[PDB]
């Protein structure tokens, strides 16, 4: 159908802390198979014209899935709430070799290797099976402990990433608080080559049933300080990618 | 409407 | 400023011997001191646009069209039968030889859904961009084009056959299907870097509608034909993406 | 010409 920036900004008006949003515009949503019971929406902006998006538990509706368009972009605009926003700015500026795009930071000099990804609108519990199958085992990650952040991240950026994490935790627990408090979900998955820890949060909004946001640290089997026999190869800065047609 | 960590 | 129509394009591409299955064509939209360099921008939906920079040789809205034609034909030289199928030899002649239509690479992962060895470069010639490479390279060399013994040098023997046949097929086309009155000799130059060896095969050909057509193919051979750096799976995690804003937090 | 003639030998 047709949401307008009036409804978007009306929903974002009740997100505490945000004071500098990026440019929004009207979209056009179009949207379901009875097999597997899935509604995959898509909608057309006018400056990017590419966004597609869940498994419902009730009879769909036009008004129904716009609650979810608001769930997604409400979850996205959380990255601009100031304390969280430049709480990420601190981890990016805190290292001269952390390159960003607004959604993931982490090489190479050619005209990026993920270290931490911002995943708005999703939760680890909703995708947990695909990781429990693929992971060697699972672990727990104490958020208040600085040493674990000294494990996944080097001691240079451990603190910044830490109170970035519990910055999101405080924001969801106090500015997106439900009447019945929601506990944050932190889940560790060990792989053969890396270590993936997920920090997922649910938040209360009046216009939406729920808001979801998770952040993923990946700490590879190799240290950043060592391994350098691999990163010093200038074949890195010689690779790009393109279509395979 | 029509939570994970209960 | 003006609007070429695509039949003015295929009026020039019709004079390409062997061109029987050309690319999808549309109308290019023209939009064209600083070293006297001239920049011309071509808008077309699709793919929306593109741009070219070149030396002015007094420019006008009648010769810039000649330029953009001189490169349209140059690119369409990769679908004339006898050189396209010769490419297909080089892509199908290896399991991990991925192609883009402009470059080819090896291994790697999409993740979402390469490493240049052969870059097809239309609208270029090493003579015009040499001086930027002699300074950056340690030294230069010769590459005997009609002999393979060096094609085993640049690429393994699994691809030296079809690579040699490809570049020599380009040589045959440019020397026999677009030959000048005084024939132009192909220019093949090799440059040795500290991490790789780059070779460029450059050809000039005569077309009735434009002053000249040129085409170069670059093939780079790295110092290793170990090479288990290609087996590290951290390279299966690499993506590409950086907004800038005055932010002060101190 | 019309600027050409690079390697005519």
């Amino acid at each position: 159908f047709n949401i307008t920036w009036e409804e978007q900004l009306q929903a974002l008006s009740k997100l505490d802390g945000l004071h500098h949003p990026h440019k929004l515009e009207d979209i056009s949503v179009h949207w379901f198979n009875p097999v597997d019971i899935s509604v995959f929406v898509t909608c057309a902006t006018m400056s990017s014209h590419n966004t597609h998006y869940f498994k419902p538990q009730s009879s769909p509706d036009d008004a129904m899935v716009r609650e979810y368009v608001l769930s997604r972009i409400i979850a996205d605009n959380l990255k601009y709430v100031d304390n969280l926003y430049l709480a990420a700015g601190a981890v990016i500026c805190g290292n001269d070799e952390y390159i960003s795009d607004g959604n993931v930071v982490g090489h190479i000099a050619d005209g990026i290797l993920p270290v931490i990804e911002f995943m708005p609108g999703v939760h680890v519990d909703d995708i947990s099976d695909k990781l429990i199958k693929s992971s060697s085992y699972q672990g727990i990650f104490k958020t208040d402990n600085l040493e674990e952040f000294e494990f996944l991240v080097d001691k240079k950026n451990a603190n910044n990433v830490k109170e970035l994490i519990l910055a999101y935790t405080d924001y969801f627990a106090n500015k997106l608080a439900f009447k019945d408090p929601a506990e944050p979900a932190v889940e560790m998955y060990q792989f053969i080559d890396r270590t993936e820890v997920y920090f997922s949060f649910e938040g209360c909004h009046p216009d939406v049933e729920e808001v979801l946001f998770t952040i993923k640290i990946v700490r590879y089997n190799q240290p950043l300080n060592s391994m350098q026999v691999f990163l010093k190869n200038p074949l890195l800065s010689h690779i790009r990618t393109v279509v395979r047609q | 409407r029509s939570r994970r960590r209960s």
